[PDB]
RNA sequence: GAAAUUGUUGAAAGGGAAGGGCAUUUGAUCAGACAUGGUGUUUUGUA
RNA sequence: GAAUACUGCCAGCUGGGACUGAGGACUGCGACGUAAGUCAAGGAUGCUGGCAUAAUGGUUAUAUGCCGCCCGUCUUGAAAC
RNA sequence: CCCUGAAAAUGGAUGGCGCUCAAGCGUGUUACCUAUACUCUACCGUCAGGGUUGAUAUGAUGCCCUGACGAGUAGGCAGGCGUGGAGGUCAGUGACGAAGCCUAGACCGUAAGGUCGGGUCGAACGGCCUCUAGUGCAGAUCUUGGUGGUAGUAGCAAAUA
RNA sequence: UUGGCGGAAAGGCCUUGGGUGCUUGCUGGCGAAUUGCAAUGUCAUUUUGCGUGGGGAUAAAUCAUUUGUAUACGACUUAGA
């Protein structure tokens, strides 16, 4: 149902993990660059982790595309959803986490009427 | 609001493709494949069965008969890339293969709603095979041991080298 | 060198078979009983 | 017939490799009865199936197949390079593999 | 560098396969006689063969013709360099030097 | 927790060489076993097929005192109390069987193979 | 090409044979080697004896029980010469070594199976005439192998019994040759001769 | 009511470390695509 | 009096294998034909089959092949005893 | 070429194995293996040179065409991610559950990070344009607080019982 | 089913008689299809459990006590219906 697009290519699926995040607990996994003088990671020795850099940039025609083929958009109320009336083929709505269950019902009902795809049509559903 | 807005939206209109310049022309099939040669099936249900080649069909395929009376391979369609053309030649003049075409074989795929696990043949396919092969076997019966040769199944042994083998 | 077979005597004294038990006092003392049954025929299982 | 084999036997030797670096995307295959590249030149383009057995049931069988083709010869002894849809698990070094006769050329 | 005297065939292969002009400080493939017309029409050059003729026969406008061509980007030889070791003179069985007329064999491999 | 302790022949039952007789722990444990059994009796359990289904021990807050070392230095001297909890349960017979039906999807060529095999056989 | 391969070690070179064998193990071919006491080593006997003695001296200083073990059996000497030829510290190597069995003399059932030789590792086809060579069995006893006499005894028994097998085999094949000779000069044979059989 | 640290339960591996990088096997686990408009009324609530 | 070897040229013909299909109404350069028009001419199309489900794929654990020294710092030089 | 000349301390190193018309030495001819190198293609970014006000529809700091290039400590510059608080806006979210916390569950970005599902939770919080700073931690024998291995270990032995 | 040989890891080899299915040594008759143009198209062995109905036999070790040819504790050596 989405707009046709070329094949999705990422060139790197593995998340870039901070060096020694697996060794010391206080070293969080969020990527920081190693600024050490004799750090093998900074010197790019063979057999070590690969640093993030611009060469891994994804295709512009593919950037920000969900595997379904849409661009994710965050919606908070009914009025917000109407901004996607004419852009169903490119954008998909997604209810914010802080939306009440009752307000989620009216959001999903409106989206179905207008054919707007919803990425998470299961949040806070009582069944 | 949660996410403010995108200032520009991509166009919803789909664009037409460019004028492709890839025309279609028939194959230049290998000279070893001659109507009336004996072939070997390298794949499928009837793999390894020595068979006879009849006609080059329009959808890049070869019309093939067993004969069905000898070994049990009926009138069937194959692809030239999965068979081996032997040096044995069968004179196939005097048989009407022009009746057979790409539309002569259809599958009539069933609807996905109807799914069967318990489980037939067309009468015309039976008689078409019966007419053709009985005309052929009048010719196979000339060369000695070839009738048994078609009934046999091809198989590699120890020591054989296909790069040095002859067919 | 490897041992291939062992041939025992038909009867064993009480003291010798006590070597085969770590607790002789609470035991059925069934040492070589079925091996004794290998005897009572002339030479079938032994002379062979 | 007592023999139903329609493929030639092969042994997966190793990945493409230097002393210290190997490339799993390319595999080296030894074909029985081939000792020179000229003979191996006939075997290019053929299909290669690796047949292994698995405990869990998938889709009607215990047998799962790795499909691949040869690409070019290798060395002066008739070894050839082969690539697969998914690279061989590197545990199959020396495992027997099947090389078929299609797409045929004769 | 390894250098020698090229043949008519070798220069023909180079310009046809790897022929690039320096148009407005850009490396534009030739691929058509019109490009040569626009940039080399002043010096009587109209076709790609005109460029070849000015090259093999060193003409009055060889400097402009040669400088117009972008430097050739060649691959490693297909059959190899033919010698175990390169960086000694060709007379020593090496690679560099003035291999006077054997360069035709090399450049064809190089292209 | 058995580093640098002695050995005993009574550990052969458990295939181990290091065993002890912690009377203080044993007294507390069996105290809870009596309490649990009494609770089981109140709930109306048969008191004959019960087994210790769950039991765990985890650390409790320390109780610190002071010890006196050489050269007028002070070191910690505390206890290691425990929270002990256990659940008894009646032993049951075989639980259940008849797991999922294991639905299967067959290819068209697999379908023909079974049909041919069933046709040539009975 | 074969389930297992039985190599007759007599007249071979320990180094050249090992390289041939080692590659076969890495390729997945099961190998068993018999009569390891007739492997030959290029060089004179005293030359190789000194080499082994120099190998003896190398041991762990502080504990000789964990140093390089100096095996003395002819098969084991070959095994060490082969073990260093394979990356034995990897799981691939360990599986590779597991496919190999080195034997002294010709043991049971492998005695009833056909043995093969490696032409490129044979002494006669590799050594220039006039060069001196050694016999592994002689060397092994000079450095501590104890069982030279028993293997010589058993191989004497094995060779004797094998003689009647061939004597029966040769006599039977003579009948086959006579029958085939009579069966020739027939129509059936003529096509085989015509078709090359 | 987080982390260091610990207990129980469950899964997995373990021949003088463990941890990591590339690729894949195996196991476990996970999303989407499968209505499209349409021929069309073999139709019910007749549009 | 020829042949053949070696070297070089062909805007000579042809078989086999591998990877890539980027771009997206037309425009340009061409070629084939008297023309219509066609074409391998400024980037792939056509026919057919299976599945539509964890099948492909992602994540994670493990195994295998190969590689992989502990970080920060001073220093010409750090894994540093 | 080889041998004598040629003696040092843990056991030992043409890298190891091993290698005698060699797997050694001198020389020649090919074939073959492979680097983040060279040739070609795709994509990312940067730089440079160009086209495009015309109505309609968005972004003229927008879109598009072509070529070349991409290592890097100390250092310089630019574009961005995030935190506390301030002005403005979304008549934003929220007791039908905000914030916070856990999650080998999912999505997006090369990344800083952003979003959702699921469990606990009970009272406030966010998106965008700007303003402002006591704004981002692994190290400093850092400060305070808490917790480990060592480890049920050293040990609890002067003063007769 | 008859007997012989084989102890290096024998665990196999040879042999008697009869019965049995097949035999493409040679000549005949029928079936094959639809798995639809290929998708290993599944045919081997490794172990264990649970059921059958058919044979077969009804132990020991450790703790505890004891000994001292032993000993830090373990361990060893003893003894006890
Ligand atoms: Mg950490
Ligand atoms: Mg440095
Ligand atoms: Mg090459
Ligand atoms: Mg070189
Ligand atoms: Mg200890
Ligand atoms: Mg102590
Ligand atoms: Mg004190
Ligand atoms: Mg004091
Ligand atoms: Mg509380
Ligand atoms: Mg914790
Ligand atoms: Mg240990
Ligand atoms: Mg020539
Ligand atoms: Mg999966
Ligand atoms: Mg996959
Ligand atoms: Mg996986
Ligand atoms: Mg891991
Ligand atoms: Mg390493
Ligand atoms: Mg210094
Ligand atoms: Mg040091
Ligand atoms: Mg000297
Ligand atoms: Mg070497
Ligand atoms: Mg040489
Ligand atoms: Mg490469
Ligand atoms: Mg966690
Ligand atoms: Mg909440
Ligand atoms: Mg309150
Ligand atoms: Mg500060
Ligand atoms: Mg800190
Ligand atoms: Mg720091
Ligand atoms: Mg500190
Ligand atoms: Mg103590
Ligand atoms: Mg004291």
């Amino acid at each position: 149902a989405s707009l046709p697009h070329p094949k999705i290519v990422k060139k790197h699926t593995k998340k870039f993990k901070r060096h020694h995040s697996d060794r010391y607990h206080r070293v969080a996994e969020n990527w920081r660059k190693q600024k050490g003088i004799d750090s093998v990671v900074r010197r790019r020795f063979r057999g070590n982790i690969s640093q993030p850099k611009i060469g891994y940039g994804s295709n512009k025609k593919t950037k920000f595309l969900s595997p379904s083929g849409h661009k994710t958009f965050l919606v908070a109320n009914v009025k917000d959803l109407e901004t996607l009336t004419m852009h169903t083929k490119t954008y998909a709505a997604e209810i914010a986490h802080n939306i009440s269950a009752k307000n989620r019902v009216v959001i999903l009902a409106r989206a179905k009427a207008l054919g707007i795809k919803v990425t998470n049509p299961k949040g806070r559903l009582a069944l | 609001t949660a996410q403010q807005a995108p200032k520009w939206y991509p166009s919803e209109d789909v664009a037409a493709p460019k004028k492709t310049r890839k025309a279609v022309r028939p194959q230049k099939l290998r000279a070893s494949l001659v109507p009336g040669t004996v072939l070997i099936l390298l794949a499928g249900r009837f793999r390894g069965k020595r068979v006879v080649y009849l006609k080059h069909l329009e959808d890049n395929t070869l019309l093939v008969t067993g004969p069905f009376k000898v070994n049990g391979v009926p009138l069937r369609r194959v692809n030239a890339r999965y068979v081996i053309a032997t040096s044995t030649k069968v004179s196939v003049e005097g048989v009407n293969v022009e009746k057979f075409n790409v539309e002569y074989f259809a599958k009539e795929k069933l609807t996905k709603k109807e799914k069967k696990e318990a489980n037939e043949i067309k009468a015309e396919r039976v008689e078409d095979q019966k007419v053709v092969d009985k005309a052929l076997i009048a010719e196979i019966k000339k060369t000695p041991l070839l009738k048994q040769y078609l009934s046999a199944s091809f198989s590699l042994k120890n020591g054989d080298k296909p790069h040095m083998l002859k067919f | 060198l490897r041992s291939l077979t062992t041939v025992w005597a038909e009867h064993l004294s009480d003291e010798v078979k006590r070597r085969f038990y770590k607790n002789w006092y609470k035991s059925k003392k069934k040492a070589f009983t079925k091996y004794s049954a290998k005897y009572a025929q002339d030479g079938a299982g032994i002379e062979r | 017939a007592e023999s139903h084999r329609l493929y030639v036997k092969g042994k997966h030797l190793s990945y493409q490799r230097s002393k210290r670096v190997n490339n799993p995307n390319v595999s080296l295959i030894k074909i029985e009865g081939v000792a020179t590249p000229q003979d191996a030149q006939f075997y290019l383009g053929k299909r290669i199936a690796y047949v292994y057995r698995a405990s869990k049931e998938v889709r009607g069988s215990k047998i799962r197949v790795m499909w691949g083709k040869v690409t070019r010869t290798h060395g002066n002894s008739g070894v050839v390079r082969a690539t697969f849809r998914n690279n061989l698990p590197a545990k199959t070094f020396g495992a027997s593999v099947r090389i078929f006769l299609y797409p045929s050329n004769i | 560098v390894a250098y020698g005297y090229p043949s008519y065939s070798t220069i023909r292969q180079l310009v046809y396969k790897r022929g690039f002009g320096k148009i407005n400080k850009q490396r534009v493939p030739l691929s058509d006689n019109a490009i040569i017309e626009a940039n080399l029409g002043k010096y009587g050059i109209l076709s790609i063969d005109d460029l070849i003729h000015e090259i093999i026969t060193v003409g009055p406008h060889f400097k402009q013709a040669n400088n117009f061509l972008w430097p050739f980007k060649l691959s490693n030889p297909s059959g190899g360099w033919g010698v175990p070791r390169k960086f000694k003179h060709f007379i020593q069985g090496g690679s560099f030097g003035n291999r006077e007329e054997f360069i035709n064999k090399l450049v064809k491999s190089m292209n | 927790f058995n580093s640098s302790i002695g050995r005993t022949a009574q550990g052969k039952e458990f295939g181990v060489t290091k065993a002890r007789w912690p009377a203080k722990s044993v007294k507390f444990v069996q105290g809870l076993l009596q309490n649990a059994a009494a609770n089981a009796e109140a709930k109306g359990l048969d008191a004959t097929k019960l087994y210790v289904s769950h039991i765990q021990v985890n650390q409790a807050p320390k109780q610190r005192r002071r010890t006196y070392r050489a050269h007028g230095r002070i070191n910690k001297y505390e206890s290691s109390p425990s929270h002990i909890e256990l659940v008894v349960t009646e032993k049951e017979e075989a639980v259940a069987k008849a797991a999922e039906k294991k639905v299967v999807r067959l290819t068209s060529r697999q379908r023909g193979r079974i049909a041919a095999q069933k046709r040539i056989a009975a | 090409v074969e389930p297992v391969v039985v190599i007759d070690g007599k007249g071979h070179l320990v180094g050249r044979l090992a390289s041939v064998v080692a590659k076969q193990l890495l390729n997945g071919q099961k190998i068993v080697v018999v009569r390891a006491e007739e492997l030959n080593i290029s060089g004179e006997f005293f030359r190789n004896k000194l080499k082994y003695h120099d190998f003896l001296r190398k041991a762990t200083a502080f504990n000789k029980t964990r140093g390089p073990f100096h095996f003395r059996a002819p098969s084991r000497i070959f095994y060490k010469a082969l073990r260093g030829m394979v990356s034995h510290k990897t799981a691939r190597g360990k599986a590779a070594l597991e496919r190999l069995k080195v034997f002294e003399g010709i043991p049971p059932p492998y005695d009833k199976k056909k043995r093969v030789v490696v032409p490129q590792a044979l002494r006669v086809l590799r050594l220039k005439p006039g060069r001196k060579y050694t016999t592994l069995g002689k060397l092994s006893t000079s450095v501590g192998w104890k069982y030279e006499d028993v293997v010589a005894k058993l191989e004497a028994k094995r060779k004797v019994s094998s003689a009647e097998y061939y004597a029966k085999k040769r006599a039977f094949t003579k009948k086959v040759a006579s029958a085939n000779a009579t069966a020739a000069e027939s129509d059936v044979a003529k096509q085989l001769a015509a078709l090359g059989y």
